[PDB]
């Protein structure tokens, strides 16, 4: 069970280190009526897929 | 009376395996190679 429980929030914790370091790199794009340079949304999923 | 246990299926390292393995192989190859011109195509594609 101990061991389990620290895999589990190993994970989660990476996991959502990932998804925080993705907001706060696409956080300044939503701000400007700009685009979102496609080389970065290949490798940076956001969610306007194609439209902005 | 037989002496053996009658079972025929050969092994994948016969003969008739190899050329299977090897005629699948080469035609699952060109399928993975067109897999891949459709995705480069269509990643350019929608890259405009």
């Amino acid at each position: 069970v101990g061991m389990s429980l620290l895999a589990l929030i190993s994970i989660f914790a990476s996991c959502y280190m990932l998804v925080a370091a993705r907001s706060k790199c696409l956080t300044p794009y939503a701000l400007t009526p700009g685009a979102a340079v496609p080389w970065t949304l290949g490798i940076l999923c956001c969610a306007p897929r194609a439209h902005a | 009376a037989a002496s053996h246990s009658n079972v025929v299926f050969p092994d994948m390292s016969g003969t008739a395996l190899s050329w299977v393995q090897k005629i699948s192989g080469g035609l699952g190859a060109f399928a993975i190679g067109a897999i891949l011109v459709l995705v480069v195509v269509t990643c350019i594609g929608l890259r405009r």
